[PDB]
């Protein structure tokens, strides 16, 4: 049914945690009601402990399991509640709640449930290894944690176990939180980052958490808790992987509702506790006041202070509970005076006059605090204020009695523990900045500091008294007897909560969103207390399940976040869709209100002035009025703030404006009031301003985004810009600071100074050595570029950036932040940003940045390249890139048009023969075949057929290839593909199309030049790969099979773009070169995918404009559907995992019955993501959805598998292919896959060349992969992106094919404008020039440096030189320009090639081959590959160093590293025969010469780099032979 | 200024001067035809209006060439902005003219500057401070160089673009009083040029190498004999957090203020 629309206003429960949902209490057995005049006084005695039950005892820590043992020392025995426990603790996973009272000690029955899962990881010769595992503990309060860590750390240290509190900020550490375990942080904390997903990096790791102090689910923080553990449990439920839930809590009923929550089974895993069991018994004191008037009130409860703290003055001690800062002392010195009005009564609170060290009081004297006028006297005051220290010296005195009288605050029993005799709280009330109004003070904080009453050692029985508002007198009692009930704020919070739901991609719609809710707390509340929660029980009749309620409950929440932007959900579908607003919003964990007032409020235009204001307007800060008492320092203040408000009067905005100011200011206030107020504002900025920089920065808008950082800065540093940045070294002395602030000396200007040239300035000389290191601390990056043009719409650029500061640990930490950012012309719009991060192992190592840019119609006079540190102030490095000279490439002539034509039939061509190997397959040839058709096969001309890859060209060449054929009988073809694995793929098909069908001999030639040339002049058909066909043919003018070809094919031409490309320009032009030599001609066909530029390579090639096809990428046989989806997250990790999820949603949307192909960044990554896909697939209810036949007839394909993981996968219809696979196992998958038996297949990347079966849908995950050498990501070179892309096409079958290319931010709009146009095709030749020229002039083409400049005239370079001559550094575009370009080219590769001692230069003119480059030539080897050997081997060199020059060969470099192979072959070259000279472990050549030892000892290594060795060795003979000559 | 609230009310004021930039005229008048016509690209006219003030007068330096094959137009491609100060009536910027490599290609054309009040003259300072540049510059020629004067109008901005007649460079040269009037002062000495906005291409800027170039809030760090470098890169703001470092080092704090409320909630990583 339709839902309806709810107000979620009148449905929650405001006050919070105060709540009371009971309005009837008990009893406690002696306990009576006396009520005084104004105040009502109740009065219940101590409880009386559970007899000891029949043969129960103690556990000591000897009878417990040995290991856990360890770090238990200290204590002898274990408590009562303990010792109760602990079974169920260590041998059992099932879920535990314990219920007991404040002073059970309720930790070490969770520790216990911790060093269980310590245990379930252990071994024999190493202990507790620590990468299987981590565990959460969430503990409600920040001082908690921070002593938590503190004691944990020194207690588990036993183990060497590394435990810390997570303070991170997201990125800096968690490569630093890596490495730790058992993490201690706030619900909150774990909350957004979770949010962010720097949990979703640690999870799956995690088999326990830990809840501590658990009934803050009463408190309006409950829903944080509530939403941590519901996504905890609705995630167990989809991965099957369980982990351990420890919930602690107060002695509350509600328990068997916590305990549902938790999933806690009541059976075995419930705990209960009553308040009998306190280890110092409690005699409750409550004092309610009646009093209406403050003014009598503030008198009768210091009064009552007085009467209660006399009751103890004897022997005994007290402690009070101010909630003021100040009134810690204003309470002390009030019964100081008091005793002193007494007439001197009171006093003496020793057993004499020197008895009880009167002397221990008064020799502590000299102190920080206000203590020096109070500790002569009885007493004494405590809190964070103060001191630092003195409070450690405050404690100590109290632990050791010197002062029974200590007044303090809240922060004191969450710190460091003590507790005292009788606790006495004043006035439970407190002041609430959020709420901004005073309010009572929380469960926790009472509970906590009430629980501190009686010590267990030095105490008989405690006591503790309440002072507070009659009103409030009943709410205490249900608290500290268990009368109170634990209920739910979630309803609140709602909205919020279900947005961050739909951000992490938890919930797609209505129905995931009601699942979700129904693993709240709130909804078993709702379930078992209707009544409360807003539910009649007959229409709880009505829907029993809730689902209506539930469906009706979160409607309102997707209306509320539709409203405000977050959410694009319509009502029809039910679904959600995500906006980068609800995502900015989500990550802060700022209110879906606050963020639709910045999207309103935030323009490009703002100034200082009014970014203030918009951060004022906040609906986070609603509450915060301003009040008249204040509005006198307010005016002051706002006079003493440097961005004028002026735009508003008095009132919220300004207040809290001027606040913000003051805390950047760091500006003291006189009102209490105002003080917290500031705190609250300033604390929720850093989230504020953070997201409005984040907003504001997608959008692109550049002045605010810095305007907006540097606030961001502003506030985490405490100070404006204007302030000298060695301030945020927080190591300087502050007057030597300013004094360099006092003259004026521009900050940069330090660096040219030396250590004495400093202190010069400030004429401290002293300093000079200290402030120079700070100078040299401060991060610095210093920026090089290189510009190219690409197309006249886009440039390419370069980054270099080369570290310039000395790195310290303990000030940049483990890793430092940087924003690039490429803006506008007027430094107005971001034209591109990328996040940049500098590890740091990786200071002084320059990084190499590479990203596009746009350009505009009016070329502008330069972009602008912003560096700016994250968390750094006042570090920043600009860099122009100018314009001034740019020369943008000739504009791109349209593709030639599709014409609209009769579908040729195979009916075509005359010959039966040839219709045969066609007409059983396709009916009809596709527009673009029909369109070449009459030109390639009718006619004799070289023509050149661009279409996107998927058109199918390759029957284009087989038509040239049957003329031949009809030509003559033993007429002789060439052809050629870039890539080895396309060219076996070629070699298959024209086996059994030719050699089968027409008798045709048909070869595929190989490494070896005797063999190869046998097999060229046997064969009609020659198919090979550049390499191959260059060596063999470098020869030409000797061999006759070389020259004689009719036909010579180059497939995928546009791959002369890429490396390895300059070797496929050399052979086609030096073909040309052949043809123009042997008098008779050789037609020439070049296929290629679109190119922009198509028209080059024809004129090259020597193909008449009108017998040239090239066709836009929008002509293709099937139409293809391009989806690209960017993610935002730059970590690799956290953003492959983050996209794993899309994954399957995409196969559901666009190919939900259809055949598709997955391609991954890694070897490994193919299974793991076959294992999401189906551990992803059970979440929808849905399983084996992708197997198309039962599991009876994959039984005879499954008998051949050795993976065992790949059983499975293969089991429910995914199965995956990669590098380790044989070739059987491979070769099954394709045939389950084609056959149509499984849906899905993960394919590494590497396989997407040499793949032999197609898809529907396409999916390209992470478009980077991992590279050793440089230790950094590198982005999918673009042609195989494209091949990728390419792989879904079926058009026998499919109208349509399909394709989502999910990838970083970054790489976004490059894809979106570079899949779609034409491609343009630069050559390389430019670049890898030596080694031709050598050959060439081996061969005596080149005879001296005349031939040179001709060679390259019948280049592709030559071509495109002048098209584009910004790109080959070029100047100009004129004749004389490319003239001297070409000239300067011959000349310094003739010079660098004759100082290598491969040539000699005669007269300056002539050249000749000399011994090496001959021996070059000869073995195809590099040429600097064999200078390096020229001047290495030496008269006295053996094997050991042969292996190592043989090992620096060029050719070896090709050799990659892989993740984590630093460690890998170190392992190996450990115990390899010759080890090496502080060897690199990243470095390819140490790699070869490790692999290469490793097969002359026959060492069995793993398959990974077995293949390594087995390409290694391929070329090694070469290079030894060498070596010998 | 009275350096205290005189700073503020204009500083609040120019964060609106992007509102201008929308609402530009340009002075229509009759046209030599023997002489040159300059044309200036609208995006550095919108951005120099946005790093202005109200009060005090900002300059800029122009450059540009000639298009092809069209010797009597000269289209303005760059900005450069100096370290200087203004006036209310006047702008004093140093004696060394810009050098640097992607001005090599282009010529000067003279010089642009705000001007808070608008008047139909060419201020006697103008009038002297442009002669005494090309007294002391041969690179910049009489006939080829103008002064652009960007006025405030309500809400607006309209320019005006004046030539120095011989007669006005004479007297320039020779003019010591800086008054609002000098002795001997002509309309003859100068002439109305003519020029044009232009959408059709966009000009650039250049900006100091080691400081920004707005030298207003700090009179005595500079000198007419100051020398300076140049860089790609935009100008900053008038009130820009750099320009203006006395205000950012006003903090005379003792750190123990942090004492008082030692609570330190915070329970957000």
């Amino acid at each position: 049914a339709p839902r309806q629309v709810l107000d979620l206003e009148d449905l929650v429960f405001t006050q919070g945690s105060h709540f009371m949902a009971n309005k009837r209490c008990q009893l406690p057995d002696g306990s009576f009601r006396r009520q005084r005049k104004g105040y009502e006084e109740v009065h219940v005695p101590a409880l009386k402990p559970k007899p000891f039950g029949s043969e129960e005892q103690l556990l000591p820590v000897e009878k417990l399991p040995k290991y856990a043992q360890a770090g238990f020392e200290g204590f002898k025995t274990l408590n009562r509640i303990q010792s109760k426990l602990y079974r169920a603790a260590l041998e059992t996973d099932e879920n535990l709640l314990l219920c007991a009272p404040t002073g059970a000690g309720k930790t070490n029955v969770a520790l216990m449930c911790m060093l269980r899962e310590i245990g379930k990881h252990i071994n024999m010769d190493g202990t507790i290894n620590v990468d299987d595992f981590k565990i959460i503990y969430i503990a409600p309060m920040r001082s908690l944690v921070q002593e938590m860590v503190g004691s944990f750390g020194k207690r588990l240290a036993t183990y060497g176990i590394t435990v810390a509190e997570l303070t991170g900020d997201h990125q800096l550490c968690k490569e630093e939180i890596s490495a730790t375990q058992i993490i201690v942080c706030t619900p909150e904390k774990w909350d957004i980052i979770t949010r962010k997903g720097g949990e979703r990096t640690y999870t799956q790791l995690v088999r326990l958490i830990i809840l501590d102090e658990i009934h803050l689910l009463h408190d309006d923080r409950g829903p944080v808790l509530e939403a941590l553990v519901a996504r905890a449990i609705r995630n167990i439920e989809m991965t099957q992987e369980d982990v351990r839930l420890i919930g602690l809590s107060a002695t509350l009923p509600n328990y068997e509702d916590v305990a549902t929550f938790l999933r806690v089974d009541p059976a075995k895993g419930l705990f209960y506790f009553d308040n009998s069991f306190r280890p110092v018994p409690l005699e409750q004191t409550y004092v309610g006041i009646t009093e209406k008037k403050a003014i009598k009130r503030f008198q009768i409860m210091n009064e009552i202070v007085y009467e209660k703290i006399m009751e103890h003055a004897g022997k005994n001690q007290v402690l009070v509970f101010v909630h003021s800062r100040k009134e810690t002392g204003k309470t002390a010195r009030a019964i100081r005076d008091m005793c002193l009005e007494k007439d001197t009564l009171g006093l003496f609170l020793r057993e004499g006059s020197a008895s009880t060290e009167v002397l221990r009081t008064e020799a502590e004297q000299c102190k920080n605090l206000e203590l020096k006028d109070l500790l002569p006297y009885g007493f004494a005051i405590h809190h964070a204020g103060m001191t630092r220290v003195d409070r450690t010296l405050v404690e100590d005195l109290f632990a050791d009695k010197h002062i029974q009288v200590l007044v303090s605050t809240a922060t004191l029993a969450w710190g460091v523990n003590l507790p005292a005799h009788t606790v006495i709280i004043k006035g439970t009330q407190v002041y609430s900045p959020e709420k901004g109004r005073w309010t009572e003070l929380g469960a926790l904080d009472i509970l906590q500091m009430l629980g501190r009453a009686g010590r267990p050692q030095y105490d008989t029985k405690g006591e503790g008294i309440l002072i507070t508002s009659h009103g409030e007198l009943q709410y205490y009692l249900s608290l500290l007897n268990q009368q109170l009930p634990i209920e739910s704020q979630m309803v609140s919070k709602l909205p919020d909560m279900l947005n961050a739901e739909i951000v992490l991609g938890n919930v797609q719609n209505a129905k995931d969103a009601v699942n979700w809710l129904g693993y709240a707390y709130l909804y078993i509340r709702m379930l078992r207390s209707p009544t409360l929660y807003g539910i009649s029980h007959d229409d709880l009749k009505g829907d029993p399940l809730l689902d209506q309620r539930r469906l009706d409950l979160v409607h309102t929440a997707a209306l509320m976040l539709d409203k405000n932007n977050l959410v694009k959900y319509d009502k029809k579908t039910g679904n959600f869709q995500v906006t980068e607003l609800g995502r900015i919003a989500s990550h802060y964990y700022i209110t879906n209100d606050t963020v639709q007032t910045y999207n309103q409020l935030l323009k490009p235009t703002l100034s200082e002035i009014e970014l203030f204001r918009v951060f004022s307007l906040s609906s986070e800060f609603k509450n915060i009025t301003v009040r008249e008492e204040e509005k006198l320092e307010l005016q002051k203040l706002l006079e003493r703030v440097p961005i004028p408000v002026k735009e508003s009067i008095e009132e919220p905005s300004a207040k809290i404006n001027v606040l913000l100011q003051a805390f950047i200011s760091q500006l003291k206030l006189e009102g209490f009031a105002l003080m917290a107020d500031m705190v609250y504002v300033t604390q929720s900025a850093g989230r504020l301003m953070r997201a409005i920089f984040e907003i504001v920065l997608n959008r692109g808008w550049a002045q605010l985004t810095d305007k907006t950082l540097n606030l961001c800065k502003m506030i985490d540093k405490r100070m404006w810009q204007s302030m000298c940045p060695l301030r945020q070294f927080r190591k300087l002395p502050e007057e030597v600071v300013k004094k360099i602030e006092k003259k004026n000396f521009p900050f940069e200007r330090l660096y040219d100074l030396n250590h004495n040239e400093i202190g010069e300035l400030i004429r401290m000389p002293k300093m000079g050595k200290t402030i120079h290191k700070y100078v040299h601390l401060f991060p610095k990056l210093e920026l090089s570029v290189h510009l190219q043009p690409i197309t006249r719409s886009t440039l390419k650029v370069e980054l270099t950036i080369t570290p310039d500061f000395q790195w310290d640990e303990k000030v940049h930490g483990s890793s430092e932040a940087f924003w690039i950012l490429v803006e506008d012309v007027d430094s107005e719009v971001i034209l591109h940003h990328e996040y940049f991060l500098l590890k740091a192992k990786y200071a002084q190592d320059e990084h190499l940045i590479t990203f596009f840019v746009p350009v505009f119609e009016p070329l502008p006079p330069q972009y602008f390249i912003r560096v700016v540190s994250d968390r750094w102030l006042s570090c920043e490095t600009q860099l122009p890139v100018s314009f001034r000279h740019l020369i943008l490439p000739e504009k791109y002539p349209p593709p030639t048009e599709l014409l609209d034509l009769q579908p040729l039939p195979v009916s075509a061509l005359r010959n039966s023969a040839f219709e045969s190997l066609y007409q059983d397959k396709f009916p009809f040839f596709n527009p673009i075949q029909t369109q070449v058709f009459n030109t390639v096969y009718n006619s004799d001309d070289n023509v050149f057929v661009g279409a996107p890859t998927g058109s199918g060209k390759t029957i284009c060449a087989e038509f040239a290839i049957l003329r031949m054929l009809l030509q003559s009988s033993e007429g002789r073809c060439v052809y050629i593909t870039p890539m080895e694995a396309l060219a076996e793929q070629v070699y298959m098909d024209w086996y059994e199309k030719f050699q089968d069908r027409l008798n045709k001999k048909v070869v595929l030639l190989t490494g070896e030049t005797s063999t190869d040339l046998k097999l060229l002049g046997k064969g009609n058909i020659i198919i090979s790969t550049p390499e191959k066909w260059d060596i063999l043919s470098r020869r030409w003018k000797q061999r006759k099979n070389v020259q004689n070809i009719n036909l010579f094919v180059v497939d995928e031409v546009h791959l002369i773009g890429g490396e390895n490309g300059p070797v496929l320009e050399v052979i086609c032009s030096r073909m040309r070169y052949i043809s123009s030599q042997i008098e008779r001609p050789i037609r020439i066909v070049a296929l290629s995918s679109s190119l922009s530029n198509a028209k080059d390579v024809a004129h090259w090639l020597g193909c008449s404009a009108t017998s040239t096809f090239n066709f836009h990428p929008n002509v293709r046989p099937v139409p293809l559907e391009l989806h690209i989806q960017g993610f935002n997250i730059s970590h690799t990790q956290t953003r492959l995992l983050s996209m794993a999820k899309p994954v399957y949603h995409a196969i559901t949307k666009h190919s939900p019955k259809k055949p598709v192909i997955v391609f991954v960044p890694s070897r490994k990554q193919t299974r793991l993501t076959a294992i999401d896909i189906l551990t992803t697939c059970a979440a929808d209810i849905q399983r084996q959805r992708f197997l198309h036949c039962t599991e009876k007839d994959l039984i005879p394909y499954l008998e051949k598998l050795s993976d065992s993981t790949l059983k499975e996968t293969l089991l429910n219809g995914v199965g995956y292919l990669h590098e380790g696979l044989s070739p059987m196992e491979r070769r099954l998958v394709e045939q389950l896959f084609s056959s149509g038996a499984i849906q899905v297949v993960v394919a590494s990347r590497s396989l997407c060349w040499g793949m032999n079966v197609a898809a529907h849908l396409v999916i390209i995950m992470d478009t980077q992969y991992y590279n050793g050498k440089i230790h950094a990501y590198v982005d999918y070179p673009i042609y195989d992106v494209l091949q990728m892309v390419g792989h879904a096409n079926r058009p026998l079958q499919d109208d349509e094919g399909r394709c989502v290319i999910m990838c970083q931010g970054s790489k976004k709009d490059f894809f979106k404008k570079f899949l779609y146009e034409p491609l343009p095709v630069e050559s390389h030749l430019d670049h890898c020039m030596h080694d031709h020229f050598n050959a060439e002039i081996v061969t005596k083409t080149i005879e001296n440096k005349q031939d040179a400049v001709d060679y390259l005239t019948w280049t592709f370079l030559y071509r495109r030189m002048t098209q584009n001559p910004n790109y080959y550094n070029l100047q100009g575009i004129s004749h004389r320009h490319l003239s001297d370009h070409l000239s300067e080219l011959v000349e310094q590769t003739l010079s660098d090639l004759e100082q290598s001692k491969c040539i000699s230069i005669e007269d300056e003119m002539d050249v000749a081959p000399l011994n090496l480059g001959m021996i070059a030539a000869y073995y195809y080897i590099n040429y600097t590959t064999i200078e390096l050997f020229s001047m290495s081997l030496n008269a006295k060199t053996k094997v050991r160093g042969l292996i190592e020059i043989i090992s620096n060969a060029a050719e070896y470099e090709n050799i990659p590293i892989r993740h984590h192979e630093d460690n890998l072959l170190r392992q190996l070259a450990q115990k390899v025969p010759h080890k090496l000279n502080n060897p690199k472990f990243n470095d390819p050549h140490v790699k070869t010469n490790l692999l290469l030892q490793a097969h002359l000892s026959r060492m069995q290594l793993s398959a990974e780099l077995q293949s390594d060795t087995e390409e290694i060795l391929s070329k090694a003979i070469r290079l030894i032979q060498a070596c010998v000559d | 200024f009275s350096s205290k609230t005189e700073w503020r009310v204009r500083a609040i004021s120019a964060a609106n001067l992007h509102l201008r930039t929308n609402h530009i005229y340009v002075s229509s008048d009759d046209i030599k035809e023997t002489g040159y016509t300059y044309i200036l690209p609208k995006n550095v006219l919108k951005k120099f209006i946005c790093i202005s003030d109200l009060r005090a007068q900002i300059a800029g330096y122009l450059y540009g060439v000639s298009p092809p094959d069209n010797p009597q137009v000269k289209e303005i491609r760059c900005i450069v902005m100096v370290p200087q100060w203004g006036t209310h009536q006047t702008v004093h910027l140093p004696g060394q003219l810009p050098q640097h490599e992607y001005l090599k290609e282009m010529e000067p054309l003279g010089w642009i500057h705000t001007q808070p009040n608008e008047s139909p003259q060419l201020s006697p300072q103008d009038v002297t401070t442009h002669a005494k540049i090309m007294a002391d510059n041969p690179s910049w020629d009489g006939e080829k160089t103008i002064i652009i004067t960007c006025s405030f109008t309500p809400g607006s901005c309209t320019l005006t673009a004046y030539k120095l007649t011989p007669s006005g460079y004479e007297w320039g040269r020779q003019n010591t009083d800086k008054g609002n009037n000098p002795k001997g002062y002509l309309p003859s000495h100068y002439e109305r040029v003519q020029m044009l906005l232009s959408d059709r291409f966009l000009g650039f800027f250049m900006v100091p190498a080691q400081s920004s170039w707005n030298y207003n809030f700090m009179g005595v760090r500079h000198d007419p004999n100051m020398k300076y470098e140049l860089q790609l890169a935009n100008p900053k703001e008038f009130y820009h957090e750099v320009h203006r470092p006395s205000h950012f080092l006003n903090f005379a704090l003792l750190q123990e203020g942090e004492v008082y409320s030692a609570d330190r909630e915070d329970l957000y990583a």
